[PDB]
């Protein structure tokens, strides 16, 4: 639940300009994007984990949108056509879009970004492993063991165990 | 002693000695008991009572054993009751406290005369 | 939870049963009940853990969210009956689908 | 919250009366309609809707009557002397026996029934004015013998603890 | 003899069973090529997860080629 | 168990279903011990050559489904409502609970079916109903604390199961009100201590297992059976008999331990009026015990003429008069005993 | 509140499971469908304990098998009753 | 307009303790779609139940 | 909507179901209260594994049961009652209404579905039904399914052994 002593970050933060493209057009390009913004993803994503509130890590957030909207500008500055031709091959050639469907238009769009930027296309499993980075932020201290002082104690092992005095004490035995 | 502190009630000091029956009364018990019962399945089976002794000693022997066993388990748990008893009372000394020891010389109780 | 009674091996598949631990987001709260269930008791735990039993039970049973959210829909339709709220204005404004 | 819920000793005996007289026919209430449902489909079934309905009214307006013959002669012996005793409570067991023998016919009912009720009422009034309690709660509850921390016998290794008995 | 028998009256049987023997040993050999390899650190990972650099699972992380 | 391997089996997975039901920590799982319980034990108790045994275990199976059914009803609800296995404070479908359980235990007012049932079953069959298959919902009644209900079941079992077998002269229908009579001591031990429960149900359990043994070696099915049935001496018959003064509580037999181990742990808690209550329903199951003793205690008897030899097994005739020299002789072990200190 | 909003029904449904459990029929295979019918109602109920739970829906599976055992040893009880009687009538069955 | 409410607990009973007093716990389903129609439930819960 | 359909249907399927004498009537009344209990039970979860489990079951019990009706109480006369249909008509068309006039949010079931879940959720994204069926196979509780295998083949022997095949089929008066 959300009272008011919990702070929350105001409208004016949270008005910036979204990527605002659409699923066809993400997945266009979409290993590409991830060799311009690993560090931004990788920091949000692993500050996202361990922090595990939306208060934390906006300024991540506000830097991957940063990233994106950067590598998009670049993408639409040079052979916006070759993208445009990508996504609607992707958009129309199967359900699930599969890069496997059509393969020339990635091959031109590729050949395109190799000329312009000079940028590979990564692997098919590149962004599908476990990634490790450095990180400005420190890490968050792991909780400590809870304390008990007033615990429920037994008889310990160490103490004396002498013989009962009287015996059992119950009923004439001894 | 002029108070009856639980810890000197409980102590163990050595004073009590134990009888000629405590460590021998649970074995002889148990072997009279075990050459009764197999006097009593000679008796069931319409044998001679003393007929097979083979069944006599060897549950005579059980029961000795038996006993034996059972007795030094009881011993190693009564030592560990009253342990435990002593831990707990040094445990919270608040609420079994050291009381004074109150003679009959300030004490008024009610007499019940007959008559 | 409860307790085994005279327990013995066979007591080792069943109590793995049915707990919070795997992927939930109430368990972490269910094994802090469940440190003091260890360290107290189960008979020290029901009077020395009500603020960790609570915790775990609004947590995973959803009562007082439940109840606060009854509260805000009946206090609406109260409004709408009574005559406060107006019929065209009866509803705010709807979350976006990409939000929660 | 209603005078239903009400109790036989909320207040002294003999300053109220409604209370009473609900309370107790509320426990005659629950053992009539307890031993008529008990009753009506294990032996003499009526095999009707209004015979059985006959039974549940044979099985429990008694009992009100028992009840309020009790609590009204308990109340009257009350109100008459200035002290309050057993002996009230055995009038009021021979009233409630009274009314066992106008239940059924037989006066030597009526009256062994008034003698057990009214012993009975001598022992409650004896309970209640001496404190003791006829169900209480259990003070001593062994949840086992000794040792019951050292038998446990699990084949799994435990994980180590994340509580600790020492202090930060 | 009992093999003659069963191969005569219900051969179906025994030549399910040959492959039930065929893949027990086809899973004893699984099971041991997955052990005998790190098979419990794959090498792609489900969701996405990042590792900070003292982790201890930082540097059972895999650098292969796909 | 007898003429198959396989009954050894349904005693195997028996055993097994019950000890997965005490041990378990969560309600489902002694649920589900139970249902190994009932798998198991719907064979054993079944015969085709016999019309009355199949409509026992009918009666068993319907019973124990009902009751597995409400069992789990209110386990449910217990995690719904409180999600741990346990309630802190106690409620409603806590009671629903110890109801479902007592359906299971044969306690009253739901000890119907028990005495109705024990009428079409073997002695050895009846011995594994009301002994073992009493572990499971009686161990599970020990994480209830409710007062009350537990209270009125003891009462009305030491009632129904002291007045309830004065009627009956066949001798499996009041060995089963018996079994009730000492089931409401085995509840009353239930809510002051458990050990004290466990050590009444052994004993009980040793007095029911050295008294089947004399009705399931020489086919007791019935009161004048006993009358009838030819000993080689009649002090041996003399002697025999005295179990029935042990299950009675009578001193100095060994049954008398256990209820005098129940009175003392009542007494230190405090309870009195039920105990009380209790002491004149055992008067009841000592009366009904004494016409079976009716046929030693007079030395002799009107007998049948045509019978002149009687037989028995070997083990079981050994391992049965083990037993009823500790079962007369066995309050001289008292001093042997470690368990009640 | 609470309780009545949410799962108060397949308590109902079930006491009327129970209630048809128990009503004075003619046959056993009423009874046995009766039962069938308190086994889907307890699933009800306890698939919405497991799905408050997030992965402990694995369970369901476990009291369908245990039930569906109940069901067969149901079944083999009325095989069993056509062994030493003609018929499955309740009132054909020994009262005592 | 209700006397004994409060913002974010139950009637001044805060729903969850033993947290820190600036943290955030994800609220449930209901109580984000607490003042919206049946048509944004639906349209955001009902999207694998209809195609 | 439909969930308080399937309420209604359920109330007045168990409303037939508790005032019908014939098995057969009993067999397809719970036939359609499966059926309805089936679609329900879906609702709650992510997946709809267990409502089609649920359904293999519940055909595979009633498939024996019809063979044991024509077996057992084979004739038997049909009862039709016009105040049963009576009263199930204007019950249905009262929860109908009733349903119709209702707030369907208060109504819903707080079970998480599988688009109720939020998008941080990184269990969500697997195949729907892996982490549900997980511990069936999983280390702490593949015992309690060894359990279920060994209980089932000691069914199977109970079975054989209250069913015996060597004395003859089974039917009424044998
Ligand atoms: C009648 C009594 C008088 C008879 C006349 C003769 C005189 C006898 C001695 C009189 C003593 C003084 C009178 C008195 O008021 O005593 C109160 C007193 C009760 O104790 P208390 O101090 O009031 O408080 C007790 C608890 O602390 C607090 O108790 P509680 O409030 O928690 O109890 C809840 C109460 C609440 O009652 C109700 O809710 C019932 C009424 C509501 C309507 C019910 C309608 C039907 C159900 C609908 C459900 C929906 O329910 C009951 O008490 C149920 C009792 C059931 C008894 C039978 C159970 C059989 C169960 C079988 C199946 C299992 O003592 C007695 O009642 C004892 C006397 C009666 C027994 C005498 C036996 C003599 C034998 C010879
Ligand atoms: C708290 C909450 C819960 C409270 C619960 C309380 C209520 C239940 C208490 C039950 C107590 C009890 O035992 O009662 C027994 C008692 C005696 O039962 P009975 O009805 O005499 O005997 C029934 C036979 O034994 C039956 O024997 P049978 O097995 O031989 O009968 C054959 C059976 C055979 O039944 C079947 O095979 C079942 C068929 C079900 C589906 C039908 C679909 C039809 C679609 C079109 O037929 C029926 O049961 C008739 C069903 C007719 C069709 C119903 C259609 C509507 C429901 C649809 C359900 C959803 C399915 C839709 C389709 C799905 C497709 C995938 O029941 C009643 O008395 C019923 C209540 C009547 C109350 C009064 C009704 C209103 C007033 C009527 C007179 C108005 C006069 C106006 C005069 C105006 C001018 C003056
Ligand atoms: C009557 C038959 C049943 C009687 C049971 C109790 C008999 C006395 C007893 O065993 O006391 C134990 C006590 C044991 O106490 P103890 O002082 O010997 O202490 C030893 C106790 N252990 C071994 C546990 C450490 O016996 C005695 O005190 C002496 C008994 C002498 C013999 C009595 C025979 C009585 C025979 C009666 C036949 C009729
Ligand atoms: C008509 C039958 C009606 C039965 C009603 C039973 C009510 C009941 O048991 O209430 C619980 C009560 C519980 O009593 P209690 O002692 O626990 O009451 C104390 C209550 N507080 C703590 C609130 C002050 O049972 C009794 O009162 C039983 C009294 C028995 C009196 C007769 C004994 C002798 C019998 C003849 C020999
Ligand atoms: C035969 C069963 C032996 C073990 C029974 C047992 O542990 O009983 C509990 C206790 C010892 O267990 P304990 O020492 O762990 O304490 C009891 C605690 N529970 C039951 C919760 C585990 O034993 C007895 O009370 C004695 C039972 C046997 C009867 C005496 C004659 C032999
Ligand atoms: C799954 C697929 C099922 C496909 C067949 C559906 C049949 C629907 C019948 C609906 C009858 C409704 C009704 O009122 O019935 C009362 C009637 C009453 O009979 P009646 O003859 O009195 O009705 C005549 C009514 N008038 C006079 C108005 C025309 O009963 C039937 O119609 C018989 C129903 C038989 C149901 C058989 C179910 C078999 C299930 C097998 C599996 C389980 C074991
Ligand atoms: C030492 C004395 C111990 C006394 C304690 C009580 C003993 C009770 C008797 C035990 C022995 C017994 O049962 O003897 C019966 C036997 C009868 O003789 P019988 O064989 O019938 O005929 C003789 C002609 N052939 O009698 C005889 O043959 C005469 C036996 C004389 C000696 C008796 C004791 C011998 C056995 C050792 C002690 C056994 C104690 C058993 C206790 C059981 C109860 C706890
Ligand atoms: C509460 C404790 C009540 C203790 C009552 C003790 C006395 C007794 O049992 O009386 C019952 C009474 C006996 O009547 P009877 O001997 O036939 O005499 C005929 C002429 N008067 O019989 C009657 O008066 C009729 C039957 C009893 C009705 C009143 C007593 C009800 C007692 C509570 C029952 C609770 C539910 C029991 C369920 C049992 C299920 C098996
Ligand atoms: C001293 C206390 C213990 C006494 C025990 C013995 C006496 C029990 C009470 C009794 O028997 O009272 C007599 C009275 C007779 O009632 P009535 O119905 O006339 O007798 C029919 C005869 N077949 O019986 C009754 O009125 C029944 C009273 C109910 C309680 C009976 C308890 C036994
Ligand atoms: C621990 C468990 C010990 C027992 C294990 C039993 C496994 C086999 C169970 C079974 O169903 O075996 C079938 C049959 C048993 O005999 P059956 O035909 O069921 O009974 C006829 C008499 N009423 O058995 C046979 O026909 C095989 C011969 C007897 C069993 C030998 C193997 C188990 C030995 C133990
Ligand atoms: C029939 C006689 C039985 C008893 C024989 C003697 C036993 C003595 C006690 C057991 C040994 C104790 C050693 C400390």
């Amino acid at each position: 639940v959300i009272t008011n002593n919990t702070t929350l970050p105001e409208e004016s933060e949270l008005n910036v300009q979204e990527l605002n493209l659409s699923s066809a057009a993400l997945r266009a390009g979409a290993f590409h994007l991830g060799k311009q913004c690993e560090q931004a993803n990788n920091e949000f994503m692993l500050c996202r984990q361990e922090l595990d509130d939306p208060r934390a890590c906006l300024a991540e957030g506000k830097a991957v949108t940063s990233c994106a909207l950067d590598f998009f500008r670049k993408v639409k500055k040079t052979c916006h056509e070759e993208f445009t031709q990508y996504a609607t091959c992707l958009d129309k050639s199967s359900g699930t879009m599969a890069f496997s469907h059509c393969r020339k238009t990635q091959g031109v769009f590729d050949k395109c970004i190799k000329d312009n930027f000079d940028w590979d296309r990564p692997s098919y499993g590149y962004f599908s492993r476990a990634k490790v980075i450095q990180s400005a932020r420190e890490a968050p201290k792991k909780e400590e063991k809870v304390s008990y002082p007033d615990a429920t104690p037994g008889l310990p092992e160490d103490y004396p165990k002498p013989p009962a005095k009287y015996g059992s004490r119950f009923h004439w035995l001894e | 002693s002029a108070v009856n502190d639980p810890l000197e009630l409980l102590t163990n000091k050595g004073t009590h000695e134990p009888s000629f029956l405590s460590p021998i009364w649970n074995p002889i018990a148990c072997g009279v008991a075990g050459v009764g019962a197999a006097i009593f399945i000679n008796w069931g089976f319409r044998k001679p009572v003393f007929s097979g002794i083979q069944k006599h000693i060897a549950f005579g022997a059980i029961g000795v054993g038996a006993g034996a066993y059972f007795d030094q388990k009881r011993n190693e748990y009564l030592a560990k009751r009253d342990a435990v008893l002593r831990h707990y009372i040094e445990l919270h000394p608040d609420d079994f406290p050291v009381k004074e020891r109150k003679t009959y010389g300030q004490v008024l109780e009610s007499w019940v005369p007959v008559r | 939870s409860l307790t085994p009674f005279l327990r013995l091996p066979l007591t080792d598949l069943t109590g793995c049963l049915i707990n919070h631990q795997t992927y939930d987001k109430c368990g972490k709260f269910e094994m802090k009940m469940m440190e003091c269930f260890e360290a107290y008791g189960l008979e020290r735990g029901k009077r020395e853990c009500a603020d960790l039993i609570s915790d775990f039970q609004e947590c995973v049973g959803m009562q007082k969210q439940l109840m606060r959210f009854h509260a805000m829909r009946n206090e609406r339709y109260k409004q709408w009956l009574k005559g406060e709220r107006k019929g065209q204005e009866f509803f705010a404004d709807p979350p976006r689908v990409d939000a929660y | 919250m209603s005078l239903l819920r009400s109790k036989y000793y909320d207040h002294p005996d003999g300053e109220d009366a409604f209370g009473k007289i609900v309370a107790t026919n509320k426990y005659a209430v629950s053992a009539g309609v307890a031993w008529s449902m008990f009753d009506v489909l294990t032996l003499s079934k009526p095999q009707g809707y209004l015979p059985t309905l006959g039974r549940f009214a044979y099985n429990t307006g008694p009992l009100m009557g028992m009840a309020t013959a009790f609590t009204l002669t308990t109340l009257v012996a009350t109100n008459a002397r200035g002290k309050d005793d057993k002996i009230n409570y055995l009038i009021g067991g021979f009233a409630a026996g009274g009314v066992f023998g106008a239940w059924k016919h037989n006066h030597v009912a009526g009256l062994c029934a008034g003698l057990f009720l009214g012993i009975a009422g001598v022992i409650k009034k004896m309970s209640i004015e001496q404190g003791w309690e006829f169900f209480p709660n259990t003070p001593i509850k062994q949840y086992g013998g000794l040792n019951i921390a050292g038998n446990d016998w699990t084949i799994m290794a435990d994980p180590p603890k994340n509580w600790t008995t020492e202090k930060p | 003899s009992l093999l003659k028998r069963a191969w005569n009256e219900i051969p179906d049987i025994v030549g399910g069973s040959a492959l039930a023997l065929a893949g027990i040993v086809m899973a004893t050999i699984g099971v041991a090529n997955y052990y005998a390899k790190d098979g419990d650190n794959r090498r792609y990972k489900l969701g996405y997860v990042v590792y900070r650099h003292d982790d201890p699972r930082a540097l059972k992380v895999r650098n292969d080629e796909d | 168990m007898f003429n198959n391997s396989s009954k050894i089996l349904f005693i195997t997975i028996m055993i097994i279903g019950t000890l997965i039901t005490v041990t378990s920590n969560s309600w489902l799982g002694a649920w589900m011990g139970l249902e190994i319980n009932l798998l198991s034990f719907i064979p054993l108790l079944s015969d085709n050559n016999n019309l009355m045994s199949t409509e026992a275990s009918l009666k068993y199976f319907l019973t124990q489904v009902l009751a597995s059914t409400v069992l789990l009803f209110s386990s449910i609800l217990l995690m719904l409502k409180n999600n741990m296995n346990n309630e802190i404070n106690e409620s409603f479908t806590s009671m629903i609970i110890m109801s479902a359980l007592l359906l299971k235990s044969g306690a009253a007012p739901f000890h119907f079916w028990f005495p109705n049932m024990m009428e079409g079953l073997t002695w050895m069959n009846a011995l594994m109903l009301m002994t073992w298959q009493k572990i499971a919902p009686l161990m599970l009644i020990s994480y209830l604390n409710i007062k009350y209900l537990l209270l009125i079941s003891v009462i009305l079992s030491v009632i129904i199961g002291a007045i309830g077998g004065l009627n009956q002269t066949s001798l499996r229908k009041l060995m089963a009100f018996s079994s009730i009579n000492h089931l409401g001591w085995m509840l009353s031990s239930l809510m002051i201590s458990e050990s004290i429960w466990l050590i009444y149900f052994f004993f009980y359990s040793f007095l029911s297992f050295v008294l089947t043994f004399m009705f399931n070696i020489f086919k007791l099915f019935h009161l004048n059976q006993l009358f009838s049935w030819f000993v080689n001496s009649k002090i041996l018959k003399f002697t025999l008999f005295m179990n029935f003064l042990s299950l009675g509580g009578l001193p100095p037999f060994l049954g008398f331990l256990p209820k005098w181990l129940v009175i003392q742990q009542l007494t230190l808690c405090n309870q009195y009026f039920m105990l009380t209550l209790m002491m004149m329903s055992t008067l009841i199951t000592l009366f009904f015990y004494l016409r079976i003793c009716y046929s030693a205690f007079m030395m002799n008897y009107f007998e049948n003429n045509w019978i002149m030899k009687m037989n028995m097994n070997s083990i079981n005739y050994n391992m049965y008069m083990i037993m009823t020299f500790f079962s007369i002789f066995g309050l001289f072990l008292i001093s042997l005993f470690y368990f009640m200190f | 509140m609470i309780m009545i909003l949410y799962w108060s029904l397949p308590m109902i449904l079930f006491i009327l499971g129970l209630f048809c459990f128990v009503s004075n029929r003619k046959h056993l295979l009423s009874m046995l469908l009766s039962l069938e019918f308190i086994v889907l109602m307890l699933f009800f109920m306890l698939f919405i304990y497991l799905n408050m739970l997030n992965y402990e829906s694995y369970f369901s599976m476990m009291f369908l098998t245990f039930s569906v055992c109940e069901g067969a040893l149901g079944l083999s009880i009325l095989v069993s009753m056509i062994r030493t009687h003609g018929n499955d009538y309740f009132q054909s069955f020994s009262i005592m | 307009n209700v006397p004994g409410w409060e913002v974010g607990t139950w009637y001044g009973e805060p729903v969850f303790k033993t947290l820190p007093e600036d943290t955030l716990v994800t609220p449930i389903f209901k109580e984000f779609y607490a003042h919206s129609d049946w048509k944004s439930y639906a349209k955001r819960a009902h999207l694998k139940l209809w195609s | 909507m439909i969930q308080l359909m399937l309420y209604s249907l359920i109330i007045t399927t168990s409303i037939i179901f508790l005032n019908m004498i014939h098995p057969l009537a009993l067999g397809l009344t719970l036939l359609i209260q499966t059926i309805f209990v089936c679609l329900l039970t879906g609702l709650m979860t992510k997946s709809f594994w267990y409502s089609y489990i649920l359904f293999l079951i519940f055909l595979g019990g009633m498939l024996v049961l019809f063979i044991y009706v024509t077996s057992l109480a084979s004739n038997e006369m049909f009862n039709l009652s016009m105040k049963l249909t009576l009263f199930s008509s204007l019950i249905l068309i009262f929860m109908l209404i009733l349903s119709f006039i209702m707030d369907k949010t208060s109504s819903s079931l707080f079970l998480m579905n599988n688009d109720m879940q939020s998008i941080i959720n990184m269990n969500s994204y697997f195949m729907e039904n892996s982490l549900s069926l997980n511990k069936l196979y999983n280390f702490p509780t593949n015992f309690i399914t060894i359990l279920l295998m060994n209980y089932l083949l000691i069914t199977l022997i109970v079975i054989v052994k209250i069913t015996k095949l060597f004395k003859g089929p089974i039917r009424m008066m044998s």
